[PDB]
């Protein structure tokens, strides 16, 4: 995770609870550490004129 | 006292479970199978350099 | 905390984008396959719909019930005593 | 306002004039496509209504229960 | 409140001879094409009903929801 | 007093002359005016389905819902 | 009074070794050809019940929902 | 034990390799022919559960129906007295 001090790149925060009192520092919560996945598909013209999926 | 934290790295035998993957043959044809592999972490360095997230 | 609508729900799901969805009552905590989290509520009873979920590989969870405890509720009600 | 008859309303979403749709228990919120609003009353529990709903585009809202909160009611079963 | 049967209201309706109900509960208070106006009762949960409806273009209304107010009970309970 | 399965038995060959209903029961009104009682074990579908096929003149009949003053009365007079 | 699982019981009753059925609620009191008697418990709602029952001839007993008690009321509020 | 998914649940049963199950209302105890234990969640009313779980020859029980006796309450509403 990462915490700013007024907009400012500041330390970024160790996992876990971390119990630390600040209020004008704002944390921005989530960088997820997983493994994502984005499909695609579609029809495409070929060299030969063709289309394929 | 809070400024230090550790990761598990598992070090027993670990398995990973394939599905149907096309292929085919010398003389085309084309068959589906399916395989599984037994791995073990070899040494317990250059696994967290060049993983780097431990992360199985 | 984006609440999103279930017809969008609906036809993301069945555009395999989907991967947890935990149930609890009616509301419905999906999270994709990019990371990103939401909530989403259904509208009624739909007889399909745990169908349409598990045809698509998605990985459902089930939740169990918050039962009062007897302790703190004989107090809230011996609280007037 | 103006309250509108179950019935007929299925009848123009068979015509296809309609674009969202909110439901609570058995009310529907409407507002259709042209910017007109009206209202009717889910009679009874009915199987085939999302299907007719979902296969011809009709956008759809539900909305959370209303929970009441506990302490203003013990507050109240004091008196 | 002359009550026609729910049964015989089944028969008359496959005669095509009612305008229209306003359904409430199981309480089926109904409107028929000649001018007149009864009720009947339902007799347990019928799935087909409103199919059979919808096929006969007949006319049905909802009745808006019944509400006991919990504002009079709650006090009236501690007069 | 009398069993359901023989109750289907008999409204199969029609000597049913109407279906007076209320609630969970059926009071059994015959060709032959015998009368009795028949108690439902669980919901069945068919039940409906299979009475509307014979003709029978099938009837239900609003609740008998507790009189209110009675329930002052177990509300206020312990 | 013994109990034997609901698994079994289609078991039987598939192969038609059992007459007596006795329902109410959910509790199946259950009584074979031998006189011989147990319990079962059935653990969903299912459709396909009386219809099993149906099919493979077998009779039934079913006996009035349990009319509820005041006397714990009686007692508890009265005294 | 691990509690599990129903999706991983659906798919144990239908490889033969669930062997004892318990029902009540929506909680579920499991044994596995490998003598491990474990429960699941019943997300939604599902028709089509029982037979699927019948026709893979899984043995099926039901549990006794916990009423609380007019006694205890009594007991607990007389606690002013």
């Amino acid at each position: 995770g990462v915490v700013t001090r007024f907009g400012k790149f500041s330390h970024l925060v160790e996992p876990g609870l971390n119990w630390k009192p600040t209020f004008i520092d704002e944390v921005k919560p989530v960088n997820v550490e997983a493994v994502r996945e984005l499909a695609a598909s579609g029809v495409m013209l070929t060299s030969d004129e063709n289309v394929v999926r | 006292p809070f400024i230090e934290t550790v990761k598990m790295l598992d070090a027993r035998i670990q398995t990973m479970d394939n599905q149907a993957d096309r292929f085919v043959t010398k003389e085309k044809k084309d068959l589906i199978v399916d395989s599984y592999i037994k791995w073990r972490i070899s040494d317990f360095s250059r696994y967290y350099l060049a993983t780097g997230g431990g992360d199985i | 905390g984006r609440k999103v609508d279930y017809s969008t729900f609906l036809q993301e799901v069945n555009n395999d984008q989907v991967r947890e969805a935990r149930i609890n009552g009616r509301e419905i905590n999906v999270t994709k396959k990019d990371s990103n989290r939401y909530t989403t509520y259904i509208p009624v009873q739909d007889p399909k719909l745990l169908d349409n979920l598990l045809t698509k590989n998605v990985k459902v969870v089930g939740e169990p019930p918050e039962e009062p405890s007897l302790l703190a509720s004989i107090f809230i009600s011996w609280f007037p005593m």
